[PDB]
């Protein structure tokens, strides 16, 4: 089953996932939207600095040159 | 394009901070489509070093962190394509 | 001759134990099983896990989408 | 790109249902925005407009960074700014406090 | 004053076709071999006679 | 791009991303800000003069340039 | 060098034609394989493919290239009518065979 | 517009690559793309620790490549 | 000193001699009157803006004797030193020796091949291989030099014979096959196969300034349309290979019965159409053709006669002669690399001696070794100038030197002078 | 194409010395160069950041990591710079 990353991000949009950035911090939230350039927009996310909770900030637009990877749960 | 917005603001005394923390107070002269900022009347305070006088400066557009604009600028007639 | 995109295609044919390196990150590496690529070499991993160099604590990641602007090496086992 | 047409209006459909539409609400509803940028600075203000490179124009902003002594956060006021888009970590709509 | 002229190429083709009776069929200077002005000056300076040439 | 056609043969200072100083005669440029500078002197900070010669500087490592002196005869 | 220009006798023939005064050429390299498929972009064309190979003025234009003076020209100055000899080539070329003695003299 | 790198002189030779964080690797070059991504056979690891680890047929993305070194004569 | 206006600075030519990799020592030769000195005239016009051909007469810039002007033939081999750019834009230093093509002056070629490394053989496309060409192939193989062949006078296939295109291709293929046969008769090297796909055979017309290989005309396509790998495109413009307009590919089998070869379809027929629209249709359809090809002319330039207008159109179209530079760099070695068979062939005492190993590297300092073959007279004739090449070391003005003659041995030491 | 790339192709065959982003200085004869700064060089003296001098006989440098190059001084009379 060929699962390219672009139908992965256009198919599993809406489920609560977590992105991780280059600096080592993690965003817990469900994906609202994503383009062909792989900019992402996720809602009501939560901030983990190295796995530790910091506070409430809101919904986040994340850019190409900031993200490290995109995993689930 | 917003960079095409930047070339409509010539002859304005703005400040520019780059990615190295260097701050430049000066009058802007030239704006390229790659945001290559050609300045004159330059007061350049490098981060943790002494401020210097410069006559003409040429900043490459990639290494720009941000601009700061004065209070007397009507942008509402300047963003119109 | 072999071009590297056909070898990534052979990797997703073989579902091998791909260990991916990272740009600027000499410590933190990721094991995974590749499924697909694109034109900009963005890579999904089936069962990914994170391995440090001084700590070496294997944590579970799942099916990740690691970007093209981060990877360095696609090695096996 | 498979769309070489001259009438290119996908970049505003990018601004409506795409990821960048977060800023267009702050163009239309004029909401407060918080920006984490690369030398550890926090910029809170109101963005006027932007583009596909996220080259933004902001007005009436307060921006903070901490200094180390031990790290204490300092703040400063700026009336108006232009911010280049590659120099950001994240752009944030501040939530409804109410 | 009727001093300079320039023509078009079909006109020159027609004027070359009509004047075919006065013009020879020569194509190169491999003709006139030992029958040109320098050989005639050499025969003048050496006081000899080319077969068909002048005396 | 006539602002860099005006800067031709001027004795100009160049600041790198590393903080080093390239002072050279402005011979040639392009759209990627690649510099051809003849008879270049390098200043670093302890101050010292380091003679280079003909320098082909890549645009990725150039930050800002300024003018120091008039062109020689 | 021998000018090998061959005159055209039939105007209905094409301007570039294998005139069989020319001797026939006797008939019989690192050619790459078709698998390494090189493909041109779609707007690539050979030069001047809309223009034909020969027109009506082609053979006449080639024939005027080997014409004597001034028929190989296309521009010049006028000459006064008593400075144009019309007999000069005739006694300049050679004597024809079978002519009498006084004509040769 | 992106022309492929002239790597025909270094095909099937033993080269050592330098990578971003002071990293080092060795192996046989087997091909490339016009984005300078490299396929390496018989890839031994050779980190800064000094111990050698063979892997096999690997792919290096070009963005972290610093330098090639031809151990074999070209 | 006073010098004519030249497109490059003379200090560049002074500083370029110090690198022995960027030099080529090339001898041009061929049969009698197959276009050697006119090609040298075209190179001089390329390198000098103020030197141009007369509208009615040949220039003959390298024919300086009065006998060479009155007879109309070449007598003495004459050198020239120029700087030429290649296709990609790199400057190179060429030392070009024009040798006379008449058979009785074959001794002027042997003195030219002693001090050179590569041979450029000019062959008339109309006459083909003749006596002196067959003798000079033998004399270039037996002296162990690299051989390249340039086919001159292709306009005689256009304006004199009026030949069909595939028949002219057959003519060029027969000439190249005859060259390959004369190479394979005398050479023991099986790697001396000449073919235009290898960049080894160049095509030219000296009277109208035409010079192209496959790579230069592919570079013309890449400069006209863009996004074309011209070095890969030039690998398939010779032989029985066909452009299929359906799949846009180069296939060895026939798409149709009327499908022309790729060399006819892409290269030779546009040349026919340029010459046809200049010669036959100068009055009606020439501005449309010049507007399609991208060449603009002045109204005063449009009133010229047919031959200078055709030379001007071909010069504005093809431009600089880069294919000849590419051929003479690719298939002729540098004097640093090609020094070893020269020392093995020409130096008495073998290459295995101490001085042969020193001359085998072309060392610009050390033992000064020079070999002079040619003697030129002055305007007065009271004294002569020696002419040769510098094998090793650097020769200086005012330096005392030791001249060694042909009767010198180490046992005798009689034929020597300071 | 621009002006400095023609100067880079002009300096082929000569001894250039290049410094890259890792602070390493490579001096030797430039064999090949392209439109981008991919430089194939030979007979290389290698200076590290600490100061070790090495002799590496074939080096191929990616153009992305290059800080700058240092070219020979006789290129001021080159035709494209005049
Ligand atoms: N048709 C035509 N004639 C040419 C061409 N090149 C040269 N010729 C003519 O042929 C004649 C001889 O040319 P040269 O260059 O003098 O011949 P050459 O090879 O120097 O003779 P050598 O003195 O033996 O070297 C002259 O009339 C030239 O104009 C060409 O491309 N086409
Ligand atoms: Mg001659």
């Amino acid at each position: 089953l060929p699962l390219n990353p672009k139908p992965f991000l256009n198919g599993l949009t809406g489920k609560p996932v977590m992105v991780k950035l280059k600096w080592g911090m993690e965003y817990k939230g469900y994906l609202v939207s994503v383009d062909g350039y792989m900019n992402m927009q996720l809602a009501n996310t939560e901030e983990y600095i190295d796995g530790a909770l910091s506070g409430h900030l809101g919904e986040v637009l994340i850019r190409c040159n900031n993200v490290l990877y995109i995993r689930g749960v | 394009k917003l960079v095409r917005f930047l070339m409509k603001l010539s002859h304005e005394t703005v400040t520019i901070e780059l990615k190295n923390g260097t701050q430049v107070h000066g009058t802007i002269t030239g704006v390229d489509v790659s945001m290559n900022t050609h300045l004159k009347a330059v007061k350049m305070t490098l981060k943790n070093r002494e401020p210097v006088q410069l006559e003409t400066l040429s900043i490459r557009g990639n290494n720009i962190r941000y601009f700061i604009l004065p209070d007397s600028l009507p942008l509402d007639t300047l963003l119109v394509d | 001759m072999v071009q590297p995109i056909n070898l990534i295609f052979r990797y997703l044919q073989n579902r091998s134990r791909i260990q991916v390196w990272l740009y600027e990150q000499v410590n933190m590496r990721i094991e995974g099983c590749i499924i697909g690529f694109d034109e900009y070499m963005n890579l999904v991993l089936d069962d990914a896990e994170e391995i440090h160099s001084k700590t070496k604590s294997r944590k579970q990641l799942g099916r990740i989408m690691l970007k093209g602007d981060n990877i360095t090496l696609l090695q096996s086992v | 790109e498979m769309t070489p047409e001259e009438l290119q209006k996908r970049e505003e459909e990018e601004f409506n249902t795409g990821p960048l539409s977060v800023l267009t609400q702050s163009v239309k509803n004029n909401t407060q925005v918080l920006i984490n940028c690369r030398n550890n600075k926090k910029l809170l203000g109101r963005v006027k407009a932007f583009d596909r490179h996220c080259n933004m124009v902001l007005e009436n902003v307060k921006e903070m960074w901490t200094e180390v002594s031990k790290p204490v956060n300092k703040d400063r006021y700026i009336s108006k700014m232009f911010l280049r888009g590659d120099s950001v970590i994240v752009v944030l709509r501040n939530p409804l406090i109410a | 004053t009727y001093q300079r002229w320039q023509f078009t190429l079909p006109m020159m083709s027609t004027l070359y076709r009509l004047a075919n009776q006065l013009l020879t069929d020569l194509v190169d200077d491999n003709y006139f071999y030992l029958f040109d002005l320098k050989a005639f000056f050499t025969s003048k300076a050496l006081n000899m006679a080319i077969p068909g040439g002048p005396k | 791009s006539s602002k860099m056609l005006q800067h031709i043969d001027y004795r100009m200072r160049c600041i790198l991303q590393d903080g080093r100083i390239f002072i050279g005669t402005f011979k040639a440029f392009d759209k990627h800000m690649n510099l051809i500078l003849c008879d270049c002197d390098e200043f670093r900070k302890r101050e010292e003069k380091r003679v280079l010669g003909l320098v082909l500087l890549r645009g990725e490592n150039l930050v800002s340039m300024t003018v120091e002196g008039p062109p020689p005869k | 060098p021998n000018v090998v220009f061959i005159k055209t006798e039939d105007p209905d023939l094409p301007a570039f034609y294998f005139d069989p005064l020319i001797n026939p050429i006797s008939h019989r390299e690192p050619l790459p394989d078709d698998d390494e498929e090189f493909e041109l972009p779609e707007f690539v064309e050979p030069f001047l493919k809309d223009t034909p190979l020969y027109t009506d003025n082609t053979a006449n234009g080639i024939a005027l290239l080997w014409a004597p003076r001034p028929f190989n020209l296309r521009s010049g100055r006028t000459r006064r009518a008593l400075d144009i000899p019309l007999v000069k080539n005739w006694y300049r070329e050679h004597c024809p065979a079978g002519q009498p003695v006084k004509v040769r003299v | 517009k992106a022309h492929p790198p002239e790597l025909k002189k270094f095909m099937d030779k033993k080269l050592s690559l330098k990578l971003n964080g002071g990293r080092h690797v060795q192996g046989i070059l087997r091909g490339f793309d016009p984005f300078m991504n490299l396929v390496i056979d018989e890839c031994v690891e050779m980190a800064t620790s000094g111990q050698q680890n063979n892997i096999g047929m690997v792919v290096i993305r070009g963005n972290s490549i610093i330098m090639l070194e031809a151990l074999e004569r070209v | 000193q006073t010098l004519p206006v030249t497109v490059y600075e003379m200090d560049f030519l002074a500083d370029l001699m110090d690198n022995s990799e960027l030099i080529r020592n090339v001898t041009l030769c061929g049969h009698l009157h197959h276009g050697k000195t006119c090609f040298v005239d075209c190179l001089i016009e390329q390198t000098h803006p103020e030197i141009r051909k007369r509208y009615d007469q040949d220039l003959c810039y390298t024919d300086i004797l009065f006998t060479e002007q009155e007879r109309g033939v070449g007598i003495k081999s004459t050198p020239v030193t120029v700087v030429l750019p290649d296709t990609k834009g790199k400057s190179y230093l060429f030392n070009i020796m024009d040798t006379p093509g008449h058979v009785n002056f074959s001794d002027e070629v042997t003195a030219g091949l002693r001090i050179s490394d590569g041979v450029v053989l000019f062959i008339d496309a109309a006459e083909g291989v003749m006596l002196n060409t067959e003798r000079l192939i033998k004399h270039a193989v037996q002296e162990r030099l690299a051989v390249t062949v340039c086919i001159n006078k292709i306009d005689r296939l256009i304006l004199e014979l009026k030949l069909p295109p595939t028949d002219a291709y057959y003519k060029l293929r027969h000439i190249v096959d005859e060259v390959n046969g004369l190479i394979s008769m005398y050479s023991t090297d099986e790697n001396l196969i000449l073919s235009p796909l290898l960049g080894n055979v160049c095509f030219s017309s000296s009277q109208y300034s035409i010079c192209f290989t496959l790579g230069s005309f592919a570079k013309i396509y890449a400069d006209t349309f863009g996004d074309i790998n011209y070095q890969e495109f030039a690998k398939r413009l010779w032989g029985d290979i066909y452009f299929n307009p359906k799949t846009r590919k180069f296939t060895k089998k026939a798409p149709t019965s009327s499908s022309q070869r790729s060399f006819v379809e892409f290269i030779l027929e546009p040349l026919y159409k340029i010459l046809a629209q200049v010669v036959g249709d100068v009055d009606t359809s020439l501005p449309r053709t010049l507007d399609e090809l991208g060449i603009h002319l002045t109204k005063e330039e449009l009133k010229l006669n047919i031959r200078p207008l055709l030379r001007l159109v071909c010069k504005k179209f093809f431009g600089e002669f880069t294919g000849f530079v590419d051929m003479c760099v690719q298939h002729i070695p540098s004097p640093k690399v090609g020094a070893k068979p020269k020392i093995e062939h020409t130096y008495t005492g073998g290459v295995d001696s101490d001085l042969g190993e020193a001359m085998s590297d072309c060392d610009p300092d050390g033992p000064l070794m020079c070999h002079t073959t040619k003697m030129y007279s002055t305007d007065d004739g009271v004294q002569f100038h020696a002419f040769g090449r510098v094998l090793s070391g650097t020769i200086h003005a005012g330096q005392p030197v030791k001249v060694l003659g042909e009767n010198y041995t180490l046992e005798d030491e009689e034929d020597s002078q300071i | 194409i621009g002006v400095p790339i023609k100067v880079l192709h002009e300096a082929e065959g000569h001894i250039v010395t290049c410094e890259t982003n890792t602070g390493e200085v490579y001096r030797g004869k430039l064999i090949e160069a392209e439109d981008n700064m991919n430089c194939q060089m030979s007979n290389i003296t290698v200076t590290y950041r600490d100061g070790r001098v090495a002799q590496l006989e074939q080096v191929y440098i990616r153009g992305s990591k290059i800080r700058f190059l240092i070219l020979p001084d006789m290129l001021k009379n080159a035709p494209m710079l005049k």
